[PDB]
């Protein structure tokens, strides 16, 4: 009853094909991730699997609410009704959300317009092994992301300070390898499109 | 008649909200869970898997899909699932699993009259199971299924077994389509797994599981133990037949060699040793001894007493190692 | 091209009796013969399309038979006003015809 | 559903003849029209093709060069153009609509021509 | 006129229409008769232990609410009212995996009847779980099934039916398998009971007998030419030790690499093959042979047997083979 | 200035019925048909199926698609496809397709002003070719690819070749990737079929392929001849080399059974017996029965042993009975 | 600046027909294409097609999308490009091929502020390659990516390549499992199918194999393998079981070599380099073999000069040939 009025307010006159603060300032999105299990390092294919809870974090003036409620909870029906990073993996052969039993997102809105967007995914990157000294090699598999359309000057992405944390590196998939250590890193890529923002995340794997 | 049924299905969702769970400021909104294994599929080793059939069933009360007609439970068609509210549950070691989509979305949704839900899914969920592959193939594994809410926290969606906490996961008795185990039982609990984003109720549900031995004694045991009573054909030849004992030693090592190698194509690349390469050491050390022996008694060649005590003692020396390997991992 | 050899010249028979054609093919036609029949100072009608089918009008007595190279066309009692000249011919390539046969008491 | 054809004819050998046939009842839009030529006490001898909708044409190799084809779309009408004109081009002519399953569907009443 | 009248005809009919309501909602189950074209067999694996089958599975009910007084013949609508009309949750329980083909567009079928009868046929590939015992192998015969529910419609709201009794399933005879061939069919309608309420279930059960040429060609003629191969080292005299032994070891060897090569295109059991007898079978003959001349060697380099092992062993595996092939045939 | 267009295509879709057939209550709707054969792909003899990428067209008649304008042929793109109705053309043979949709539905559809359609499409048809492996390898098939009209019976659709029929099926010259038959040529026939349902109309190209025996004469030809003359060339050696004449016999053994055994992969466990299994049953024979001979002379050996007359006749028979097997054998098949 | 942006994109998107081209009824529209390859996958002979993955981008000018009230470019959202008009471009020797949808669908929509349309994908593309393995493995295959339009004719539509040559990059950081890009070309042609003309740009690539693997797995292992049967010249004739025990596993080494090498290879009908390499080495053993069956024929049945002439003229007509066949192929 209150809480229908307040969706009904937020999505009248709303685009979903602008980003907010369109012609104003780039939007500022901080990202997090936590990683679920590691999984096989391919040698023969050159890639490796992982499992995140790749999350988001920003701000929409148009999401505002004045209420009692501090915070919407939402499920996955009112993801594809409010703007969304184009966030895609730079480095990622093939992946894929997951469906079942309803696609696993997450959508909280507080009442000054913090959007957090958090999804599940399985990704296939990409380590070229530079396969000399094997089996005693040691190896830094990399996790690139950034947006697809939208340049620097649009959107600029952000870690936070506890941005990317594993499970317990005990049930992981890894086999032959042991997870030595990780580092976030940012940087800035020139293509053919405009100025791009990308956040890597290196896993520091040496062969047991 | 049926235009009664039209009138009330149209009153229900007329005023529904599917992005809003029951209950908000009223209460806690509570999911009676139940599942129905119909086949516990193959478990695959190499990929640390195990696939299973179920029929997931949930069950939670909506205060706003009240409805007094002729008949008590509407049972309904399954597009009816996509304008209501159902929970977001999803498997925390889930794969790869599909929804039945043949030749309709298999789902079920029964509106009883003062509120209930019933929402069975037809799911062939994959999850991971880890294994310590230690003890192989005398081990036994425990796959477990763990299920929780999504974006609900635990003040706003709980879950719950629907029946007494040991007969909520029912096992069909004809299916089973595990070869390589048996599933001994099961057993259920419930946790609450706290996460950065908040507080989550979790059911688990683990699946015991035992290996049967009966593959890897025919593959693996049989032939390992066939070839060192074959290495061992040599002591009984003559001293002076040079060529005769050398065939008989150069074959035994690489057919041994050549197990050894085939063993581990059902086992990941692990870093530790299983007890089925505790077996074909301590074999491939007798055939290699055999090697031994020959080259001692081609030395002193110009009946040896050492190819006479060699019929003796290598015989007896492996049959106390298959008392003591066969009764350490089989309690 | 596709040469049609049916035989024979003419058939010299009574009426009410079983008459068989047969229409034989130098390359390949894959059920795609036609059968016509030419009655003096008249333009030809069709009476069998594809291998073995009857146009409309035809009567039921006028029966096709059809293969990949060898066909027939066989006729169930023949009455007084089917005593005319039939044709054979294909489109399975570019159209040929055959010399035709004719029907005489 | 009818095929009309034009009168026969009586010109000298070496000559050029125009020879026509209007459909009725179609479009020859949709349907191949094909010609054939009847020799007196012989059998059917194919001409050529024309598609309308086209204004492609094949004809026999013994009949190219001799004997073309044309149309045109307001009349719904086919025409021959026949040229040097011989003793063996005395027959009777028809335009024959392409039916079901290429069989030759709908025949003209034919056309006689005769060369002295 | 007619395709502007059945507009007008079709439109009246799915105005008002409830699809979320089955016919009949508050009364009798509807029947459903259901009727199978089997196309084509595909592969029956037993690595994975299932089949695949291409069907034109169809489907036959009366809605009251699709009954038209007007066109007098059967209007076969195109396959996109499907969606709009009601048509059961028709589910195979044992489908490990199943699809409808959609090329060009997707194969299914509609057709309504004056008086309310829908004919909807559908095409699917499904690749139905099939648990096999390879016990006898490969001399087995494998019960396949199909087996037809409805998933939320207990038998107080539907009803299943071999349309046709045994002329519901046809085109079994036609089918050609490479290594199976189709001894028998049969078709069972049964009510099974869950936890939720009792369904209709209607099973299709096809029997499998096993060919046994390519096993022949493949397995068992290598397995019998080293037992043959392994009888020419006694008519090998004593003092060759170097060539008796190689007869032994490499036909030793040729029956391990045989076994562990054979036993790859089949699933990890956990019980012995009747192939499996006859390979251990054919090892122990070939193990005897090559004991047989270290009993040799042991008599005459350590201390009439040649010509007895000349007799026994060419004939006490041939009595093996009777055995084999009258109690596994 | 683009107005004027779009008014005409919506006074075309404004009351139209795409669940209708053109001329539902009055005719048959005739449809003409041909296939563009982009790329004959490779045939799977395992599966006993064959790839074909082609574009399909199809053409028919429609009367309510009537227009009046300054254009008279409407190249749209394929949104407009699914407004209206098209024939429902599936593949009876096939086993799964793909109608390829990378960047964007690859489809065509061009409406003339008279109501004449063209709805082309690029598809990968995976069809079912049932083989006969009695003469493998040197063997030819023809693998068909039947199309027809799921649901719409021979009273209300018909399908026919928009061309002639020997010129309706056109295979590009490049388009080949058979890297182990070659087509030589195409076939095509229009039936009529029965079901459960009713009488429809299935068009039946033939594809006629033929296999090349380039790869089977060095997979297991060549090496069961050279296996053969390897067992040849033991009738030469010394009577008394107990062990060398054995090596030379159970070395040939093992190679002729693993070349049996390694002739039999990518071709599917048929009950019958190929030529190539024919010609591996001699070439095994010619081969144990040098081990007969060889058994034969060392049961017949004992101031010096001499040349046996068994050697001397197996130095001349037996290379000649393998020479008059192999005239029969390749002028049994290769002949026709 | 907010209701600017907005009112002038739902001005924009209103009144907008995707089923008409732009200039629909006038001269056809000109479509420039840009290519960032970002990789090279997979290079199977087996199926003949290679792995492509892509950043592929189009570029037309859509005069109807026009806005000059914002002077700065428009990204949009990538579900927009379900409203706008976008060219048919599809791949002529593709197979299977997907765009990535992780987070979202990868694909991108600017509009310029004169009508310019900045349409781009990530595609990763299963091109069909047709191989010529005549060579192998010393050979140089050529693999192409034709991008034609599928319905609109070159009255309807022109292609060009976006930048000329700056159209294709990120072609040298593309490391391949054993293959060389020694160069790449950029071709712009019509087709003429029966349906009309239909523009088409081309992507080729001419892959140069690597013979590092192949020099040492088939090619020394066969040499040391020929090398081996040449000691059994040396041996005295008296002992036959050692040299007849070289010989057959000289020879049953080959033909496990041959083998072992030719069956991931397809089922081609010609011979190659490396089988017309392993068939001369093949000839060279069963010469060895044959031999020493001709030694022990004329010594036995009817002997120190056969053995003598053949461990010099074994080496002469090997190398003889290692340097005709080398010649020959490189
Ligand atoms: C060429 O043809 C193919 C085949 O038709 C097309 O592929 C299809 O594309 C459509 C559109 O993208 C897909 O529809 C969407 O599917 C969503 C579920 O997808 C998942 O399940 C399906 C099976 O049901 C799988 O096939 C998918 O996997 C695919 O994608 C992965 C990505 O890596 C690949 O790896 C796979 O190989 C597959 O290709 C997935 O596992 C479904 O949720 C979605 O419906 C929602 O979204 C729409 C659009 O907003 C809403 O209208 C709708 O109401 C739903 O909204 C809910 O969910 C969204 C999130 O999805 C929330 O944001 C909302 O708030 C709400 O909760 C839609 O149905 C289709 O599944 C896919 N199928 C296949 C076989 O690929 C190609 O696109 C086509 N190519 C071109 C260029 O046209
Ligand atoms: C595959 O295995 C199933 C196992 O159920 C077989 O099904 C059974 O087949 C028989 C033979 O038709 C059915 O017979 C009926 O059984 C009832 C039992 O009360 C009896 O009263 C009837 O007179 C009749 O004998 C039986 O119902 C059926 N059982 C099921 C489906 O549960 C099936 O036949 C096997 N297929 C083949 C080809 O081997
Ligand atoms: C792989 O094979 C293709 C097919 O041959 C090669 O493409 C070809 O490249 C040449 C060189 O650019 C093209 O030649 C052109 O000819 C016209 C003739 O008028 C000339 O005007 C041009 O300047 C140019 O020389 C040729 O047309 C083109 N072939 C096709 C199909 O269009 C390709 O180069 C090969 N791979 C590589 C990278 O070498
Ligand atoms: C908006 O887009 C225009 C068109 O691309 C930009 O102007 C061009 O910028 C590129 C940058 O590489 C130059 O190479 C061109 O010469 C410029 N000229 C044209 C065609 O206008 C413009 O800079 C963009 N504006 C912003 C702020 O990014
Ligand atoms: C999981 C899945 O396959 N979803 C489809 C759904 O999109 C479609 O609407 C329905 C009816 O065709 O069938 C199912
Ligand atoms: C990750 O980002 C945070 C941002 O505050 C920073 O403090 C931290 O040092 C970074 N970790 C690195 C550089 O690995
Ligand atoms: C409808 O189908 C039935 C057979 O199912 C047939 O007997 C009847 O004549 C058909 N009606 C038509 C086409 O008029």
């Amino acid at each position: 009853g209150d809480v229908t009025v307040i969706l009904n307010n937020l999505l009248e006159g709303y685009d979903n094909k602008l980003r907010p603060d369109i012609g104003v300032k780039p939007t500022l999105i901080h990202t997090d991730m936590y990683v679920n299990s590691i999984g096989p390092v391919n040698a023969i294919n050159m890639e490796y699997t992982i499992d995140i809870f790749f999350a988001q974090t920003w701000y929409d003036r148009r999401l505002k609410f004045n209420s009692t409620i501090k915070v919407l909870r939402l499920n996955s029906n009112m993801v594809g009704k409010i703007w969304i990073p184009d966030t895609f993996f730079r480095n990622s052969k093939k992946a894929d959300a997951h469906w079942i039993t309803t696609p696993n997102r997450m959508l909280r809105i507080w009442n000054d317009g913090r959007v957090l967007y958090t999804l599940r995914l399985t990704i296939d990157a990409e380590c070229q092994l530079q396969l000399h000294n094997f089996p005693m090699d040691e190896h830094s598999c990399p996790l690139e992301f950034s947006s697809y359309g939208y340049p620097r000057e649009e959107i600029v992405y952000q870690w936070k300070r506890s941005s990317v944390e594993v499970g317990d590196t005990r049930s992981w998939r890894l086999y032959q390898f042991s997870f030595v250590g990780l580092r976030n890193t940012t940087e800035v890529v020139k293509t053919t499109s405009g100025d791009y923002v990308v956040m890597s995340v290196y896993f520091d794997l040496s062969r047991r | 008649n049926i235009t009664i049924f039209t009138r009330i299905l149209d009153r229900l969702l007329d005023g529904y909200d599917n992005r809003l769970r029951p209950g908000l400021g009223d209460s806690i909104t509570e999911v009676f869970t139940n599942i129905y294994v119909t086949s516990f599929g193959p478990v695959s080793d190499t990929d640390m898997e195990y696939t299973i059939d179920v029929f997931f069933r949930q069950k939670w009360k909506d205060e706003r899909l009240k409805f007094k007609g002729p008949m008590n439970i509407l049972r309904l068609n399954n597009l009816m699932a996509s304008k209501i509210w159902t929970p977001d549950t999803f498997f925390h070691n889930g794969k790869k699993s599909v929804a039945h989509n043949m030749t309709m979305p298999n789902k079920l949704l029964r509106i009883q009259d003062d509120g209930t839900l019933l929402y069975t899914m037809r799911l062939t969920v994959q999850a991971e199971c880890p294994m310590h592959l230690e003890d192989f193939p005398m081990d036994a594994h425990s796959c477990p299924l763990k299920f929780g809410s999504y974006a609900y926290t635990t003040s706003e969606v709980t879950y719950i077994w629907t029946y007494n906490a040991s007969d909520s996961v029912q096992v069909a008795p004809d299916g089973s389509r595990l070869n390589q185990y048996d599933l001994l039982g099961q057993s259920i609990g419930k946790e609450t797994i706290k996460s950065s984003t908040g507080e989550y109720t979790v059911m688990t549900a683990h699946f015991h599981l035992k290996r049967k031995i009966g593959y890897f004694v025919i593959q693996t045991y049989l032939p390992c133990i066939m070839t060192v009573i074959l290495s061992q054909v040599s002591f009984w030849l003559n001293r002076e037949s040079v060529p005769a004992r050398t065939v008989f030693g150069v074959t035994t090592v690489l057919t041994m060699t050549t197990l050894s190698i085939s063993a581990r194509n059902s086992l990941p690349k692990v870093a530790y040793a299983t007890a089925m390469d505790w077996f074909i050491a301590v074999c491939y050390a007798f055939v290699f001894s055999a090697l031994i022996e020959f080259a001692t008694v081609n030395y002193f060649t110009k009946v040896s007493k050492i190819d006479r005590m060699s019929r003796i003692v290598f015989p007896v020396l492996f049959g106390t190692f298959n008392l003591v390997y066969w009764a350490t991992y089989l309690n | 091209n596709i040469v049609m050899t049916q035989s024979p010249k003419s058939m010299s028979m009574s009426v009410g009796e079983r008459v068989t054609l047969s229409c034989k093919a130098s390359e390949y036609v894959g059920t795609y013969v036609s059968w016509y029949q030419q009655k003096p100072e008249q333009s030809p009608k069709l009476l069998i399309y594809g291998a073995s089918n009857r146009y409309t009008g035809v009567p039921d007595r006028f029966t096709g038979s059809g293969s990949a190279t060898d066909f027939t066309l066989t006729i169930g009692s023949v009455q007084a006003e089917d005593l005319a000249d039939y044709h054979c011919g294909q489109s399975y390539s570019y159209p040929t015809f055959g010399a035709g046969t004719k029907l005489e008491l | 559903v009818q095929l009309q054809q034009s009168g026969a004819e009586l010109v000298k050998p070496g000559a050029s003849v125009k020879l026509s046939c209007t459909a009725s009842g179609f479009n020859i839009k949709d349907t191949y029209m094909y010609w054939v030529k009847q020799r007196p006490e012989q059998g059917l001898e194919w001409i050529g093709r024309i598609d309308p909708a086209n204004g492609d044409t094949k004809y026999d190799p013994k009949f190219q060069g001799k004997a073309t084809i044309t149309t045109d779309t307001f009349s719904n009408t086919a025409y021959l153009q026949l040229s040097s004109l011989t003793s063996e081009d005395t027959a009777v002519y028809y335009c024959a609509r392409k039916g079901l399953r290429w069989a030759m569907d709908y025949w003209g009443q034919g056309t006689s021509v005769t060369v002295s | 006129g007619n395709m502007s009248f059945v507009k007008e005809t079709v439109d009246k009919l799915l105005k008002g229409y409830d699809i979320r309501l089955r016919p009949d909602f508050g009364g009798p189950p509807v029947c459903v008769g259901m009727n199978i074209d089997i196309a084509s067999i595909d592969m029956v694996s037993e690595v994975n232990m299932d089949y695949t089958l291409t069907m034109y599975f169809q489907q036959y009910w009366r809605d009251k609410r699709l009954a038209y007084s007007g066109i007098p013949l059967n209007l076969t609508l195109d396959n996109r009212v499907a969606d709009q009309l009601w048509v059961p949750d028709t589910y195979f329980l044992n489908d490990k995996k199943s699809f409808v083909h959609g090329v060009t567009v997707k194969n299914r079928m509609i057709r309504l009847h004056p008086d309310g009868t829908v004919l909807y046929g559908l095409r699917i590939t499904t690749t139905a779980a099939c648990m096999m015992d390879l016990r006898r192998y490969p001399l087995d015969e494998q019960n396949c099934t199909l087996e037809i529910e409805s998933y939320g419609y207990t038998t107080d709201d539907i009803e299943f039916y071999w349309r046709g009794g045994d002329k519901a399933v046809t085109g079994v005879e036609r089918i050609e398998l490479p290594q199976f061939s189709i001894v028998e069919h049969r078709l069972v309608s049964r009510n099974v009971v869950f936890a939720t309420g009792a369904y209709p279930r209607l099973s299709l059960s096809f029997r499998l007998k096993r060919n046994i040429g390519y096993f022949i060609l493949q397995t068992y003629m290598p397995s019998i030419l080293i037992t043959i191969l392994s009888w020419v080292s006694f008519w090998i005299n004593y003092d060759a030790s170097a060539a008796r032994v190689a007869l032994g070891i490499t036909t030793v060897l040729t029956m391990t690499t045989i076994n562990t090569h054979l036993r790859e295109t089949l699933p990890k059991i956990p019980y012995v093959k009747a192939i499996d007898m006859y390979l251990m079978g054919c090892f122990v003959f070939v193990f005897l042979a090559l004991l047989e001349y270290a009993f040799v060697n042991y008599i005459f380099f350590g201390r009439a047997i040649d010509r007895w092992s000349r007799i026994v062993f060419p004939f006490t595996f041939s009595l093996f083979n009777l055995v084999y092939w009258l109690y596994y045939v």
